[PDB]
């Protein structure tokens, strides 16, 4: 009775992993080989479609990760390799008199370095932070990178301010956006819509506290691959932001010398005024309310008769123990011990920060970068939009954890899925082809 | 529930024209094929014309192929048959009916599912 | 609606938007490889439609009967109460069988047409 | 003449050289990208001809009437006293309108053919 | 048999496996260039079949008579006692002549069809 | 034996100051120059 | 025995055996390996 009829252009798709395109509106994140965005991108709501999403298997996170690493290296490759800087240094404390917390953090070091001509040497005096200088045993010191790899100086003209990057599907593929309020990262979405491209995602690099991200639609959303498994990180998306203000209140001078033909080294010079500690101010009431909301949502997974305690991160490298971010070209490392110090049973906070010039990003070994000093006083005001927590019995203990950068990008890409279109199919039809 | 009412003219002289329209209610008009069937005063039934559900594809009996036009408006729920020449042999009660065709994705019909009351066209 | 707007619609209604998805099928080394693979996929689908005797058509009727084992649903049930995603899952296991039959049907048709043309 | 030899000829005469230009349409990373884009362009034009129901034809008649607002020239005036470059400029603003109508016409034709085939 | 299994078979028998080789025609910078060139070759063959008026067909009859100078073998001799490799060598020198005639034949056919359609 | 096909009754408008072929030729010359002279000798110990 | 040209003495002759001949090489010295660093991120390994 019925015959096979072939249809082409059928709105059917399958899960797929493919290469994505950039879209955008000198910055380290500004790619020349990256197409301009669509000023009026399209979004087509899919009625009566319940697509299953799983943010922990989303290939877009690995693609974004690789794109960030490649762009970073391409941008910082054509600069200055400070191979003649790995020399013995003679160092004393910058301010003997100072009794402030910043005592011995800044050291006044002398070294020979090089000059334009091979046959000449000079004497260079510069200031270094304690975190960049390791004792050999006026004392002799070496830079921390001398025991790992050669260090490349970032070009001073390159800005590190995040620029939103939009990801676009190649033809033959489509991106599905969950749009389901309070979606926890896995399972069906009831409000799925098809888009050509994602919204802009800022490649903000941070740990423990996620800055300048998206907010939850109605309430704090706690997402995890496995709540029971203590080895997984918990991504907490806040519904309201917490404003955080960091300052580097020292009018720091920047000096430079030439080190070879076509090469110059920039270094931290005189500190004018008093030497002061870098720090962030977070309002106590806002943080306390935000943390209480997080506790309530955790109780929904652990019970109404449990105890939720926050504690400081365990010992380890500075890059993972404490909060870390790029502020005005400087790389800040803070503490957070005053944020996660509370037991929950059913006007400003000041966090100290240290600045480090020898940078080892993305958890790579042997990829040291020298961040040039930034002249003057630096201030940044950021929005805290999410947290990373790990879990350590009546009392559960949570710690900031973090350190794996894909967790930050996943926190933005969780709403998107890439699918491949399979336009060809068959169906019974009461239609016979004319015979011969 | 389902109703079809024919409205049209009365007495026409040979060489003229007459438009007959069937108004439908009680069902989705655009979901069914429509046709016209006529009965001469002293004879049985004979098929006259068939139009599909969309209205773009039509069929006629040879005796009226150059004289009758069948059309439908699915927004007005109206089926219209515009007849020309109208010979003495065309005097008959004309009926509109639902059925007679199905658009490939529907189960087969090849029968006239629902009939109206009819209207008499006299030449 | 636009691209994939009919994805949640019944099989019948979605057949009226076949051209929209078709237009959106075709629309640094890794990106170039992706474009090349998209072209190869498109051509594989066009070649397959060519082999079956459909060529430049979006709706193509054939001479292969429905087995009834592949799916035993009513014709109106399939076209009025199912989406294309559900249908694709329902007959996934028989896709290659159907494709094989379609190829064989066209081969016989081509030979018969040639022999019909050979008659003086 | 050869490729584009008829460019300055009247619209009528140039229709006899449609195959010459067609053959010349298909005939280090930037160069590879250029070849890939040339392939995508060619396929976009072939897909568009497919959607309209023309497929492998260089001259294809359709069922879309001429609006008369797009151009009100006489038929002999257009074919005997104009070149294709002048014509393309003359109706540039109506190109997308015409394309939309052509797509709709083929969709109706396909449904009517399917329903005609469905008759036992 | 599978791909090229009929290569040593007679011309007649091998015509029943035309789809097998066709499927296998389409199936780091140098490798990407190779894929792009394979795509261009495939499209050149498809364009050539389009120009001749064959389009999506594997067996296509035409209106060009056999010259008898190209090959003077009997019809049964060619189809029953030769392979396609031998035939391709036998008429290699006339390939371009045949192709030219095929193009001209289709051009006349298209004009005649257009003029036939123009009759009210 | 390159081909040239004269176009009769064609009056194309040219503008040499907007001709993208000049920038393409420029880039090709710069790239070729650098590719050709890259694998040679860097006289870093000569700056004495 | 395969050759481009047997007569031409400038060509090599490739002889494919139908049976294999087992060959056993040994380096019977318990050689120590030592290493030093030579620069940041670079190390040299040497025979000790
Ligand atoms: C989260 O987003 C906020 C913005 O909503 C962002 O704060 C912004 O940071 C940038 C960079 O630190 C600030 O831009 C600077 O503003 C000062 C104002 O005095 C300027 O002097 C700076 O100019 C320097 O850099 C230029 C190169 O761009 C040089 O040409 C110039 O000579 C100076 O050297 C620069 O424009 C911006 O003002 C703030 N915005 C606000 C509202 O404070 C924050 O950093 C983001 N957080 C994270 C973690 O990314
Ligand atoms: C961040 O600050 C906290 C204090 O608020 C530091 O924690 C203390 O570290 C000392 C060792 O220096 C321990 O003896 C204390 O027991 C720790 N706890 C407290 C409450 O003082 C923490 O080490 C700081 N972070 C870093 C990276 O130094
Ligand atoms: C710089 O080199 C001179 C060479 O005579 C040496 O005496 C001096 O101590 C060096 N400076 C430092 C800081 O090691
Ligand atoms: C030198 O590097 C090694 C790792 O290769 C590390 O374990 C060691 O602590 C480093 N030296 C110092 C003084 O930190
Ligand atoms: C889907 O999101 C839109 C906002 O874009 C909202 O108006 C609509 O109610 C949502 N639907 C559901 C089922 O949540
Ligand atoms: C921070 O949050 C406020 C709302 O509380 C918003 O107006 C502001 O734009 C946010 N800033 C960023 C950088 O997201
Ligand atoms: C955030 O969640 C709390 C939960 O009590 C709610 O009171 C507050 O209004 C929410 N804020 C927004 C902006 O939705
Ligand atoms: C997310 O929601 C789904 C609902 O099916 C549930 O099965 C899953 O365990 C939830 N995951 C978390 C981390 O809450
Ligand atoms: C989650 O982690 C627990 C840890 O004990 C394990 O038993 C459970 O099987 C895990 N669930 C999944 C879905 O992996
Ligand atoms: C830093 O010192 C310079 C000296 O010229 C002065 O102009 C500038 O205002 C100072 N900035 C601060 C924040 O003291
Ligand atoms: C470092 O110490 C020397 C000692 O003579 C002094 O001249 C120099 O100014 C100091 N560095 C800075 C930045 O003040
Ligand atoms: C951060 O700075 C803004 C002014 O830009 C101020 O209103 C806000 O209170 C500051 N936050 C804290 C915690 O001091
Ligand atoms: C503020 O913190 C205290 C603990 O120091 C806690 O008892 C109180 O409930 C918190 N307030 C809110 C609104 O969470
Ligand atoms: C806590 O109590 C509320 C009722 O107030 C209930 O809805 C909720 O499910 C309880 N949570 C747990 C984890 O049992
Ligand atoms: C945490 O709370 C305790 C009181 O329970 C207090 O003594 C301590 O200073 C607080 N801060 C840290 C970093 O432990
Ligand atoms: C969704 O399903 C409902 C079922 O009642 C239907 O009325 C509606 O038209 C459907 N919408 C689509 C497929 O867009
Ligand atoms: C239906 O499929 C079975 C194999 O699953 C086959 O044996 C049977 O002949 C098929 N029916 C028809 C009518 O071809
Ligand atoms: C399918 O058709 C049969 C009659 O052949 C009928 O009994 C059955 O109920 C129908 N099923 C549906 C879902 O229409
Ligand atoms: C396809 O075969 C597998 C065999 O395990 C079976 O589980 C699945 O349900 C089958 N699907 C269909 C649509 O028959
Ligand atoms: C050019 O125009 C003249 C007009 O008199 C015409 O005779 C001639 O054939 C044309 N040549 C072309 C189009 O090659
Ligand atoms: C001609 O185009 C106009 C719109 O510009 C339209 O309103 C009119 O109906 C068209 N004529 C025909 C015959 O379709
Ligand atoms: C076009 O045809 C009309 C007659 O319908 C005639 O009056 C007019 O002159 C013709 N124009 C041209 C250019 O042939
Ligand atoms: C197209 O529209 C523009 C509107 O500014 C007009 O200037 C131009 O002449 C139009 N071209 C045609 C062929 O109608
Ligand atoms: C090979 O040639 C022999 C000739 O006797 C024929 O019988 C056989 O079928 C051929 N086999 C092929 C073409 O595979
Ligand atoms: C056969 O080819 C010759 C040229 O080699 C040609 O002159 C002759 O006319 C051709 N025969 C036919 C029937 O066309
Ligand atoms: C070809 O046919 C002719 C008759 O026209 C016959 O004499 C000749 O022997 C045949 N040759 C072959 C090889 O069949
Ligand atoms: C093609 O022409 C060449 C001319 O040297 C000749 O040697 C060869 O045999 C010819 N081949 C055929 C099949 O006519
Ligand atoms: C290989 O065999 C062929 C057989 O035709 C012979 O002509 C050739 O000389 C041989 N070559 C060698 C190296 O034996
Ligand atoms: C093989 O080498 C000899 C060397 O004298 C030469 O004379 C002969 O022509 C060569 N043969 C070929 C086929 O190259
Ligand atoms: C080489 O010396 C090491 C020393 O630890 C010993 O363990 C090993 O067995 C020796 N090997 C031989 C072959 O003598």
């Amino acid at each position: 009775n019925l015959w096979v009829t072939v249809y082409y252009g059928v709105p059917v798709w399958k899960d797929a992993e493919t290469t994505l395109f950039c879209a955008s509106d000198h910055n380290v994140w500004a790619t020349h080989a990256c197409v301009p965005t669509d000023p009026n991108p399209q979004e087509i709501h899919l009625e009566n479609v319940t697509e299953e999403f799983n943010m922990w298997k989303n290939n877009m996170v690995e693609q974004m990760h690789e794109d960030i690493i490649s762009l970073w290296d391409q941008s910082l490759k054509p600069c200055v390799k400070l191979t003649p800087l790995c020399v013995t240094l003679q160092c004393t404390n910058y301010a003997p008199k100072l009794r402030s917390m910043m005592r011995g953090e800044i050291k006044n070091c002398s070294f020979n370095m090089t000059t334009e001509l091979r046959d000449k040497k000079q004497k260079v005096y510069s200031l270094f932070y304690r975190l960049d200088v390791v004792q050999i045993n006026n004392k002799e010191y070496r830079l921390i990178n001398c025991n790992t790899s050669a260090i490349t100086q970032a070009c001073p003209k390159v800005s590190f301010e995040p620029i939103p990057i939009h990801y676009c599907a190649p033809a033959g593929f489509a991106i599905l956006k969950c749009k389901d309020k309070k979606f926890n990262g896995t399972g069906p979405c009831q409000n799925v819509s098809t888009v050509q491209c994602t919204h802009g995602i800022k490649p903000v690099v941070s740990t423990q506290l996620l800055l300048n991200g998206s907010l939850a639609e109605e309430e704090v959303i706690i997402r995890s691959e496995n709540i029971t498994n203590n080895a997984k990180n918990i991504l907490v998306q806040l519904n309201t932001s917490v404003q955080i203000n960091c300052t580097r209140p020292s009018n720091n001078t920047v000096k430079s010398i030439r080190i070879g033909p076509g090469q110059a080294f920039y270094y931290f010079g005189d500190v004018l005024g008093h030497v002061r500690m870098a720090h962030c101010n977070i309002s106590k009431a806002t943080w306390n309310e935000t943390l209480g909301k997080v506790v309530k949502q955790l109780r929904k997974h652990f019970g109404n008769n449990t105890i939720i305690r926050f504690a400081q991160s365990s010992g380890g490298d500075l890059e993972v123990t404490t909060h870390s971010f790029n502020c005005g070209g400087e790389f800040f490392y803070c503490n957070t011990s005053g944020l996660f110090n509370s037991t929950w049973i059913s006007d400003s906070l000041i966090l100290p920060c240290w600045i480090k010039q020898i940078i080892n990003m993305w958890q790579r070994i042997g990829q040291a970068m020298y961040a040039p000093p930034i002249q003057g006083v630096i201030r940044c005001v950021s929005n805290i939009t999410g947290l990373i927590l790990t879990r350590d019995s009546t009392t559960e203990t949570f710690r900031p954890g973090g350190g794996d950068m894909r967790d930050n990008w996943r926190s933005e890409l969780y709403k998107y899925k890439v699918v491949k279109i399979e336009p060809l199919g068959v169906a019974p039809t009461r239609c016979k082809r004319r015979t011969v | 529930e389902v109703q079809l009412v024919e409205t049209g003219g009365g007495l026409v002289q040979p060489g003229g024209s007459l438009k007959l329209s069937c108004r439908a209610s009680g069902y989705t008009f655009s979901s069914f094929a429509m046709s016209w069937v006529r009965q001469a005063p002293g004879k049985g039934l004979e098929w006259v014309s068939l139009i599909n559900d969309r209205g773009g594809l039509t069929f006629y009996v040879d005796s009226v192929k150059g004289r009758f036009t069948i059309s439908r408006d699915n927004s007005k729920n109206t089926l219209s048959l515009q007849m020309h020449s109208l010979r003495d042999g065309d005097t008959a009660v004309y009926y509109c009916a639902t059925g007679g065709m199905s658009s490939a994705l529907q189960s087969s019909k090849y029968y006239f599912d629902f009939w109206g009351q009819g209207a008499l066209v006299t030449v | 609606d636009g691209f994939l707007g009919a994805a949640g619609s019944t099989m019948g209604a979605a057949s009226m938007t076949l051209t929209v998805q078709a237009r959106n099928l075709l629309s640094g080394i890794k990106q170039l490889q992706a474009r090349v693979l998209a072209v190869e996929h498109y051509l594989r689908d066009q070649q397959l439609l060519g082999i079956w005797g459909c060529s430049g058509k979006l709706i193509c009727c054939t001479n292969v009967p429905w087995n009834s084992s592949w799916s035993n649903r009513n014709l109106s049930e399939i076209w009025d109460n199912m989406t294309w995603l559900q249908w694709d899952k329902e007959i996934s296991n028989y896709t290659q069988i159907i494709y094989g039959l379609l190829e064989e049907s066209q081969n016989q048709q081509e030979k018969n047409e040639q022999d019909l043309l050979a008659l003086d």
